[PDB]
């Protein structure tokens, strides 16, 4: 239905909107043609069957990441070095290209948006970090704080001038766009290994978590003494908090298993449903016990966590 | 013209990409073999059993394209020198897979990055690859001029950049390269590519990159300035660097995205061609020497071996030399015979080492210009030269020229002469045994006579070049001492090298030598300061000569004759490279030794470190009498 006949083999991303609909990202990482696609489903259990998609389009390059902008925009991090914006039409049938700019000199590795709804940031393998104006389709500023591939950025849910970043130089920065020296180094009570992912605590504006290359995660207080626990046999590569009054932390890793942790980092739930690297996970807003995962084994898995 | 290529990290379809690259005028494309984000697990279950093709097939391009138009790249996630054991194991496996695939495809070159000090495992894997099986691919290392940590901005409140001068900070990248190549034993299959940023080093450590196997340069689009018409241009300092690079014929690669999309990406090539087409043209010396850069040849030894006609043909194609000889003769004749005795006085000149007689003709011309009467004796030993002289005598010169076939040291001249003219200098002035020949042929000079040349000297200076070091290493022979290749001089057009210091004089001779017990043996000590942390690979020399009071020839770079080109510098290598620290000096000793049958040189470095004597007794290299 105005969509390509076949979905690419590797699924790399998945996110939900408040109405329960989900967006998948996919790409071909092997074979003759190296490019991806964007797909929309209104029936989560029908995924990844193309025949039941509501919408979808092909892209000119692979998709590194993607997020939601308000209800209709899709912000995409492309392999081409591009930053691009797509928009859902009135009938949620076609996905329309709004713009495409080429501001990075290498693959865009991460993208996120800020709480103001008009700002966004991106990172790339090129060490440069950029700040975007989503309304004007321009770059507002750029910084070169890191001397290594950027691996993760995240926006604070509470402040529209604030974000976190890290790269393979073992440095973690906190940013404030209102300062003459926008970055501040967090430092670390347990240095020596490279961090792999970052996430903000949903309720506490001064609390965040991160994971590293050894499969260990840590909970830290921005103002200062840390809490940590080993979980995975391999690099963490991904963290997300559940939509609860008492949040739970989902943790992915390269060991292909999935885990859900308590606030104490105690393990509550574990799964080995996947047969390949797991790439992402998201919570369904309409069902607080339900966690949905995506990965390179082309499976869509619905887990119920005994919360 | 200037060869170039494009660097891409995103190639959705190779057929179209390659087409577009060619459309814009590029000669080649650098690109990954495997999608760069497609990490492949080894060892660990179940990931290692992931099904499916791992990359695109090779049936998409013809064999001709694979081995001509494509340069490979290592995937960015591979890190053999990481600290976590698990990563290291996957990284080594991944590296071998990619190298073997590139070998399968026949790619002419592949790129590997260097971005830190410890690259020990990277080197280990690569050398095992190099020595296994049979492959011809070239490996280029990508090294920035300035380490990225020093290019960061200062926007971190509690993490300021260094704002002082840490001298060694300007040398980090060179060191990384240096250590890598020694780990890999200077393999000839390993070379470099340099990445140029906006911030350039001082003139030093620019110069230190010369004498290095640079094959390519990488220029991001990010370092172009925009001119008044909106086109990318270079700063003056960047232009100076490009002009220097053009002399080594390195290839240029353009990377990054299009920051001037409104002007068409190909405009970057147009600018580069503009600069190369406005470089100044080469002079005759350079044109003459084209094709011999850093090419080694054994020196000639005419006293012992008879030269063939073609050698002579070449020696004669350099008119500046003969003009200088003619002037020397002209003045000498005028200075000996006054006008009043002109028609009653005949001078006798002898040419020793007449060859095909270009000096005979020069001598006759000088005499004509000077309006002075002369008689000539041409003496040569080479019978294959004597034969041409016979014809010259008969057909044109007439009775005024006598031709003698003999060894000048044995021949008894019937008459004494007052002017002796010779062309016995070699590339290092005395390595042709010219003083022995002339001392012998001294007894027939009139006591008030003159030698042309009357004086000659020689110079030495320390040099560095890793390329030359390998060219020498390569010149091995069977049933010969394996090191006897570092104990003999070479004739070479030195090009890709760095000079460490000013030349200094070493050995000097003059004629006629009236001293009793002259002794042609020599000993000399030289010492040179060093202002760069570099590596010494050998010494090179030059010479100067005085044909007459105010007439000289020279090949010292500083006083080099204006268009003289038949001569090349002499190279004297040492067995082991020596690292020299700034502020130290290099002390070198030379000897000129002889016996009744042979002449040979011996040499050694005594400081900053000591080295072995090279060529003791003439065991590896001799000059025959
Ligand atoms: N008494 C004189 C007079 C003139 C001179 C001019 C220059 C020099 C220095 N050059 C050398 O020793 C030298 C070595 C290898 C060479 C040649 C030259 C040439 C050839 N090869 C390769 C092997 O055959 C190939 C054919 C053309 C020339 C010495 C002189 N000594
Ligand atoms: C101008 S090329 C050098 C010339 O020196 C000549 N030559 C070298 N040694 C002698 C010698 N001992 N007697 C005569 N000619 C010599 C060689 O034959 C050659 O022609």
């Amino acid at each position: 239905p105005n969509a390509p006949a076949c979905m690419e083999r590797q699924l790399e991303a998945a996110r939900y909107r408040s109405d329960g609909a989900l967006l998948l990202g996919a790409s071909s990482l092997s074979g003759r043609c190296w490019a991806g696609s964007l797909w929309l489903f209104k029936d989560p259990c029908a995924a990844p069957n193309e025949g039941f998609c509501s919408a979808g389009v092909q892209t000119e390059a692979g998709v590194a990441d993607l997020t939601w902008v308000g209800e209709r925009g899709i912000l995409v991090a492309s392999d081409s070095g591009a930053v691009e914006l797509w928009e859902l039409d009135e009938n949620e049938t076609l996905i329309v290209s709004k713009f495409c700019k080429y501001e990075h000199d290498d693959i865009v590795s991460t993208v996120s948006v800020l709480s103001s709804g008009t700002q966004a940031v991106s990172g790339s393998k090129d060490i440069c970090i950029k700040v975007w104006d989503l309304a004007q389709q321009v770059v507002l500023s750029s910084y070169r704080a890191h001397a290594a591939q950027v691996t993760c950025v995240a926006a604070s849910p509470h402040k529209d001038s604030v974000f976190l970043s890290c790269s393979e130089d073992n440095r973690i920065l906190l940013w404030d766009t209102r300062c003459p020296k926008p970055a501040s180094q967090i430092g670390c009570s347990a240095p020596g290994y490279l961090p792999t992912s970052l996430a903000w605590h949903p309720q506490q504006s001064e609390v965040f978590v991160f994971g590293d290359e050894n499969g260990t995660v840590s909970l830290v207080d921005t103002k200062s003494c840390v809490l940590s626990s080993a979980v995975h046999s391999q690099c963490v590569t991904g963290l997300v908090f559940s939509p609860h009054s008492v949040p739970f932390l989902a943790s992915l890793s390269e060991d292909c298993s999935l885990a859900v942790l308590d606030s104490s980092l105690s393990e509550l739930f574990r799964s080995q449903a996947h047969r390949d690297f797991v790439r992402d996970a998201t919570w369904s807003p309409l069902n607080h016990s339900l966690l949905t995962t995506v990965g390179w084994d082309h499976q869509v898995v619905h887990h119920v966590v005994p919360t | 013209r200037v060869s170039s290529g494009r660097d891409l990290n995103c190639v959705p379809e190779i057929a179209d990409t390659l087409g577009a690259v060619a459309k814009q005028g590029f000669d080649f494309l650098c690109m990954p073999v495997f999608h760069p984000r497609f990490k492949r697990e080894f060892i660990q279950e179940p990931a290692k059993n992931r099904p499916g093709p791992q990359t695109r097939s090779d049936l998409l391009l013809s064999g001709r394209d694979w081995n001509t138009l494509i340069v490979g790249k290592l995937s960015p996630w591979i890190r053999p020198d990481s600290k976590v054991e698990k990563i290291r194991r996957n990284s080594e496996a991944a590296m071998l897979q990619e190298l073997n695939f590139g070998a399968y495809l026949g790619l002419p070159a592949f790129l590997l990055p260097l971005n830190q000090e410890d690259n020990t495992n990277l080197a280990r894997v690569l050398t095992n690859h190099i020595h296994t099986g049979h492959h011809s691919s070239m490996f280029w290392m990508r090294v920035p001029l300035v380490a990225p940590e020093d290019l960061r901005d200062d926007i971190i409140e509690n993490a300021p950049t260094t704002h002082t001068e840490e001298y060694s900070g300007e040398e980090k990248t060179w060191m990384w390269w240096h250590n890598f190549r020694t780990l890999c034993d200077y393999s000839k299959r390993i070379a470099v590519a340099l990445e140029i940023g906006a911030d350039l080093p001082s003139n030093h450590v620019i110069d230190r990159w010369l004498g290095e196997p640079i094959k390519a340069a990488i220029l991001p689009t990010s370092i172009f300035l925009t001119n008044k018409k909106g086109f990318p241009v270079l700063s003056k300092m960047h232009q100076r660097l490009i002009f220097r690079l053009l002399k080594l014929e390195v290839q240029f690669i353009i990377t990054g995205t299009n920051h001037h999309s409104e002007k068409e990406f190909c405009s970057y090539l147009q600018y580069l061609e503009y600069l190369s087409q406005n470089r100044p043209p080469p002079n005759a010396y350079e044109l003459f020497a084209k094709g011999y850069e850093d090419y080694l040849q054994s020196p000639l030894q005419p006293l012992m071996d008879n030269l063939e006609s073609q050698t002579y043909e070449v020696f004669e194609k350099d008119p500046i030399k003969y003009s200088q000889y003619q002037q020397a003769i002209y003045k000498c004749l005028l200075d000996r015979v006054p006008e009043e005795e002109k028609d009653t006085n005949v001078q006798v000149l002898m040419v020793l080492g007449a060859g095909r007689g270009p000096l005979v003709n020069a001598s006759l011309r000088a005499a004509k210009q000077a309006d002075r009467r002369i008689k000539l004796y041409a003496v040569e030993k080479n019978p294959n030269a004597v034969v041409t002289l016979e014809n010259w005598q008969f057909e044109e010169w007439g009775s005024q020229v006598t031709v003698v076939s003999s060894d000048m040291r044995e021949w008894v001249a019937p008459e004494k002469a007052d002017i002796i003219v010779s062309e016995l200098l070699g590339s290092f002035a005395d390595n042709e045994l010219s003083p022995e020949c002339l001392d012998g042929a001294q007894h027939f000079l009139k006591d008030d006579g003159v030698s042309i040349p009357g004086e000659y000297t020689s110079f030495l200076a320390p040099i560095s070049s890793s390329k030359l070091y390998n060219e020498v290493r390569a010149c091995r022979e069977k049933d010969r001492d394996p090191e006897a290749q570092f104990e003999m001089p070479y004739v070479v057009r030195l090009h890709n090298f760095h000079q460490l210091s000013a030349p200094q004089p070493c050995f000097t001779f003059s004629h006629p030598n009236r001293d009793p017990m002259i002794d042609n043996n020599r000993y000399c000590t030289l010492e040179f300061p060093v202002e760069v942390n570099t590596v010494l690979h050998g010494f090179a020399g030059y010479f100067e000569t005085v044909l007459y009071q105010d007439i000289t020839l020279s090949i010292r770079p500083e006083t080099h004759s204006p268009g003289m080109f038949s001569w090349f510098p002499i190279l004297f290598p040492i067995k082991q490279p020596i690292t020299v620290r700034e502020g130290q000096t290099i002390c070198v000793r030379f000897w000129r030794c002889s016996n009744s049958k042979k002449v040979w040189y011996e040499w050694a470095v005594t400081a900053p470190v000591c080295s072995a004597i090279h060529n003791p007794t003439g065991r590896s290299y001799t000059i025959g009498l």
